[PDB]
RNA sequence: UUGGCGGAAAGGCCUUGGGUGCUUGCUGGCGAAUUGCAAUGUCAUUUUGCGUGGGGAUAAAUCAUUUGUAUACGACUUAGA
RNA sequence: CCUGAAAAUGGAUGGCGCUCAAGCGUGUUACCUAUACUCUACCGUCAGGGUUGAUAUGAUGCCCUGACGAGUAGGCAGGCGUGGAGGUCAGUGACGAAGCCUAGACCGUAAGGUCGGGUCGAACGGCCUCUAGUGCAGAUCUUGGUGGUAGUAGCAAAUAUU
RNA sequence: AUACUGCCAGCUGGGACUGAGGACUGCGACGUAAGUCAAGGAUGCUGGCAUAAUGGUUAUAUGCCGCCCGUCUUGAAACAC
RNA sequence: AAAUUGUUGAAAGGGAAGGGCAUUUGAUCAGACAUGGUGUUUUGUAUU
């Protein structure tokens, strides 16, 4: 419980979560943002295509000094990758959320990933040995992954406010004069 | 309902923010005088933040006066309205943040009976 | 009629300023057709409107106004100094303002 | 005043006209300057060529494509003068420069519209008689502008069409003048003359 | 110099038409079809455009393409370019 | 407690004002404004319209009329600062104007609860307008073109310079 | 509706014959008010979206596979119902 | 005015640009504007002074008049805030104390104080005094934690794997 | 005569900023006693709104301005720490 | 709690960003009632 900021209703939503996942937080964030807002089944097909190298995750924030690829063309970027491990973690969580939605009785064909979020888990530390007898850190960057799938619906906003209006005596007189003149 | 006083003039409605309190997070916003030897703020170079001076002082007649013209006064029980009772046109009560809901209701009722204006007659009550 | 204007066209030139400091509290207005202080003295003490448009209606109108008046002549060439209730927003340097014919002395 | 003021650039001195129209742009006038090849500069042609070569000598040493971009067309020379006279690096200066449009010859949008003159920038009025001056078209073509002759032939075409239009206007105006002379000498014309019209 | 118009031919070879495609095999080969439809009449949009080119257009350049089906390359995509005509008048160049 | 008390307490009664030494004297209208002068209105619903000026009311406003028959401006009061007094004058003799005053221009202010979100002229007023305008047209008809002048409205054309225009 | 002319950025300017409205060229009748003594007292939009109907024609590009006239990776050049 | 008159990145009457000047010498006025001058309001400081009388009142009050206000090092004054202590508010509080978050409000020139909303769960505050291990942006400060660099350098010696 | 200079407790206009104080007291002016006054600091009449309209806070845009603070130093934004 | 981070939302962005004075624009927000009642056309008749 207590996920990130979601704007949906839990009645038509299901969740999945995974903490202390020893997978790269940056590659995982790129994968999550890749599938974010997609249809559940479309995103699953895309993730298996990424595993098959037919498509790529576009690296948009954590992409310094990574290579270029024609597979970025479909996303409008040049820097894309194929993070097998984070893709596998994310699709395991996707299948878990689909299981939860089926349990809750959600249509599962109009399910789309409304919320996906990965932040930094506590690091796992090791030692690395440098020249001249020095020790440096060798730290994993695990991920806290969480996601919410929900059913697609139509436009959710309508029936705006009353919008009370205050005119002056001059404006009321002008409106009356115009009304009397017009036929 | 209240006495017409001289107009309440605020010479500096802007907050005096400490220099570089925007630049650094460790530098709190609370005003601190810059006492550096080279400080442009201390030297009052053109284009720098204004420094608090006594010339910004408020009119004695309108000092401590809220917008309504009443001076604000913390109360914590029904007893303190009993020193605010006969000065409703120059003093406004204010319920302390620490008052429980029932005592807050009783102070509100006492102030309403006495005609005392309170500055927060909305906390802990619904629409 | 086809022409309905009851005012005089003018342009908001700039704020009152030195070489490198400006005073937003007084703006400079160029009245069309005046090129002399003796000409501008006629418009001295005359109301001025900056009429602009916003996409959100407020009081039944999408048109908002700032009112001011011509205080004194400026310079040698028929520019005047004007003061508005709210200072003009400095994106209107070169925007048209309306110099009405009231209060009237003729 | 007007929505757009179109200035016949012939016979104007570049700096005086540039100061005029820069002030007009800042005040909020839209200005279009045509016939920029006939725009004058005071001083000998050789002297102004030397000035332009001194300008041409300036460019960023480490990369000449970052340095000053010396434009060669007469309209661009006048535009550079104006941009020097405007505070071009601010939003207001950018807007004032957007209000401006310079041309060689008189393109179709403006060959059918009135062209005015700024007399305080005019070479005949300003310069001493016998004082030497250059022409911006000749200077531009000497320093690398490649459209002097095509502009010349288009200008000749425009002159011919404009002279035909003027002859037609003269004939129509003459017929109207005869008509109003005949219908004149009436009570209405007498009363208008007594009224000042 | 500014291009006024380009008049084309009634029938375009598949070799040159292959130049206007990057995926030619997986296409409907819809290329110059409506232009050819504008053709098959005398001057509905052809002789008038050629008259425009004669009346204006101090420079006329012929669009040509290479016969790389004849050339032994594996290309099958004709290189099409422009060759300027440098003789006679504009009318002579255009009707040439 | 939270706040003990103030140290001293000031006076509490309302302060009476000092004896103001400002006397109201009658306004001296500008010399161009004589009764019968044709004015042009500069603001209001009837902005730009040409009326005649009849009498200077006691609340420092001027009584004008179109006449209502010619241009549609009824018997109204206007500010002398929002009119332009013109050279042309019509003799307002033969019209009675002594009846009109602030009492005559009573309004019966609308209520504060009457908020017009979805929400006429007295016969006596229409009759005075009719009689005054009759006695006024009887004078206006004599000089030529003046009825047309009053009917036509005023506006500034391009090139009109008020500092040079002699109205 | 007709005949034109204008390629410099023409994208506009003329013209023939009809339908229709106004005409202050000169005389009339009716109406205007109350917005209350001014409040810009709202009158122009190469915007966009959602709708209705009068028409109109029913593609490509990218990835993947391939080529090597190209190539660090992109990119380029090819081919492929 | 010209010749004398040659320096290294491209280049500076500030720039554009200016030739009966927008140059030089001189003269006459008009005009622009400094935190200066004048006149007002308000703030503080200083000085000079008024003010006994009785309920409902403090004369460590109320009021009148004038002048003045730049500041490092430095001195003094009046205040704000923190831990603890004596007194007092028969003070606030599990019906929610303390703490914390909040481009919500109010007050003070400011130090800061008060309040609204959320979180929380057991103590805490106002006033008169006493006291000090009492206020941090720096000290290559101390301890702990966390960044950009950065998914980067790199994980290429010892023949080699299928 | 006019020009120029000086003076007027000479006259007549146009415009802007300000309204501090809060019973009387004072110096006056005009008047014929009484009163009135522009004489020790703004009053009178009128209108609109009475709500985010004015205003506050906040983010942005715009005009002008604004070098990185602490320190040692005659001198620091410093290519000084 | 802060540094630091993810998501969502708002806004800006032509070789920095941040700031002062001033307005505009968007968002957001505090502050005057009806209170004694000379009028009393009125209920639980001194209860508005």
């Amino acid at each position: 419980a207590r996920y990130g900021a979601t704007s949906t209703n839990p009645a038509k939503s299901a969740s999945a979560r995974g903490s202390y996942l020893r997978v790269s937080f940056k590659n995982t964030r790129e994968t999550a943002q890749a599938i974010n807002g997609w249809e559940l089944t479309k995103a699953q097909k895309y993730l298996e295509q990424v595993l098959d190298h037919q498509r790529a995750i576009p690296f948009r924030r954590f992409n310094s000094s990574i290579g270029r690829t024609a597979q970025g063309k479909e996303f409008g970027v040049t820097k894309a990758r194929w993070p097998a491990k984070s893709v596998k973690f994310v699709q395991g969580l996707l299948q878990n959320a689909a299981a939860n939605a089926e349990a809750k009785g959600l249509d599962a064909t109009k399910l789309y990933v409304s919320h996906i979020q990965v932040n930094q888990a506590p690091k796992q530390r090791r030692r690395t040995y440098r020249a001249h007898g020095r020790i440096n850190k060798y730290e994993s960057s695990p991920s806290h992954i969480e996601l919410v799938v929900t059913e697609k619906e139509e436009a959710v906003a309508k029936a705006a406010e009353k919008k009370v209006v205050r005119l002056t005596s001059r404006q009321r007189g002008r409106i009356a004069a115009q009304k009397r003149i017009a036929a | 309902a209240s006495l017409p006083h001289p107009k309440i003039v605020k010479k500096h409605t802007k907050k005096f923010k400490r220099h570089h309190s925007d630049r650094y997070h460790r530098v709190a916003e609370n005003w601190r005088k810059q006492k550096g030897i080279d400080s442009v703020v201390r030297r009052r170079f053109r284009g720098n933040i204004s420094q608090p001076k006594i010339g910004y002082g408020s009119n004695k007649k309108t000092k401590f006066l809220s917008p309504s013209g009443h001076k604000t006064f913390l109360v914590a029980n029904v007893k303190d309205l009993e020193t605010l009772t006969m000065h409703t046109k120059t003093y406004a009560a204010e319920i302390a943040h620490n008052i429980s809901a029932k005592n807050r209701v009783v102070i509100l009722a006492r102030a309403k009976a006495l005609g005392i204006k309170v500055t927060n007659p909305k906390g802990r009550l619904a629409l | 009629a086809e022409s309905h204007r009851l005012y005089v066209k003018g342009k908001h030139l700039s704020y009152q300023r030195s070489k490198r400091v400006n005073n937003p509290n007084v703006s400079l207005i160029k009245i069309e057709g005046v090129a002399t202080p003796q000409d501008a003295q006629f418009y001295l003490g005359k109301r001025i409107a900056y009429v602009y448009r916003a996409s959100k209606e407020v009081r039944g109108s999408k048109i908002r106004v700032m009112w001011g008046k011509v205080t004194r002549t400026h310079g040698n060439s028929g520019v005047v100094r004007a003061t508005f209730r709210n200072n003009l927003p400095a994106k209107t340097f070169g925007a048209s303002v309306r110099i009405f014919l009231y209060p009237s002395n003729i | 005043v007007e929505p757009v003021v179109v200035i016949d650039g012939k016979g104007h001195l570049v700096g005086r006209l540039a100061s005029v129209v820069a002030k007009q742009l800042l005040n909020g006038q839209k200005i279009v300057v045509v016939r920029a090849e006939e725009l004058n500069i005071s001083g000998e042609f050789f002297r102004n060529k030397l000035k332009y070569h001194d300008f041409l000598r300036k460019a960023t040493a480490f990369n000449k494509t970052r340095g000053p971009f010396h434009f060669r067309a007469p309209s661009r020379i006048f535009y550079k003068a104006l941009r020097g006279m405007v505070s071009h690096k601010t939003a207001r200066g950018k807007a004032a420069l957007e209000r401006l449009k310079v041309f060689e010859g008189i393109p179709p949008p403006y060959d059918k519209k009135k062209r005015v003159v700024v007399p305080q920038a005019l070479r005949v009025l300003r310069l001493k008689p016998g004082r030497k001056y250059t022409t911006l078209g000749k200077l531009s073509t000497s320093v690398g502008w490649k459209y002097e002759d095509v502009v010349a032939k288009l200008e000749a075409k425009r002159k011919v069409s404009s002279a035909e239009y003027y002859a037609k206007k003269r004939a129509f105006t003459k017929k109207v003048a005869s008509a109003n002379a005949t219908a004149a000498e009436s009570d209405v014309a007498k009363q208008l003359a007594a009224l000042g019209y | 110099l500014r291009s006024l118009t380009t008049v084309w031919a009634e029938h375009l070879s598949d070799e040159v038409k292959r130049r206007f495609y990057k995926n030619w095999y997986k296409s409907k080969k819809k290329a110059f079809t409506k232009y050819s439809a504008k053709y098959a009449q005398d001057g509905a949009g052809i002789e008038r455009e050629l008259a425009r080119i004669k009346k204006y257009a101090s420079v006329v350049r012929v669009l040509v393409h290479t016969q790389i089906r004849k050339t032994p390359l594996a290309q099958k995509k004709a290189h099409l370019a422009e060759i300027q005509l440098n003789g006679g008048s504009i009318s002579e160049k255009v009707d040439w | 407690t939270a706040q003990q008390a103030p140290k001293w307490y000031p006076s509490e009664d309302v302060a009476a004002p000092k004896k103001t030494r400002k006397a109201v004297r009658p306004q001296k209208l500008r010399a161009s404004l004589v009764p019968g002068t044709v004015l042009i209105l500069l603001a209001g619903r009837f902005r730009g319209k040409r009326v005649v000026y009849l009498k200077h009311l006691e609340d420092n406003t001027l009584l004008v009329t179109g006449p209502f028959k010619v241009n549609g401006v009824p018997l109204r009061r206007v500010n002398a600062r929002y009119v332009i007094a013109t050279s042309t004058k019509v003799s307002v003799e033969g019209v009675n104007v002594e009846k009109f005053n602030v009492e005559y221009f009573a309004k019966e202010k609308l209520t504060k609860k009457e908020k017009k979100e979805a929400n006429e002229i007295k016969t006596e007023r229409v009759e005075d307008q009719k009689v005054v305008d009759k006695a006024l047209l009887a004078e206006i008809k004599k000089t030529p073109l003046l009825k047309q002048y009053l009917s036509a409205s005023f506006s500034l054309k391009n090139g009109d310079k008020p500092h040079l225009l002699k109205f």
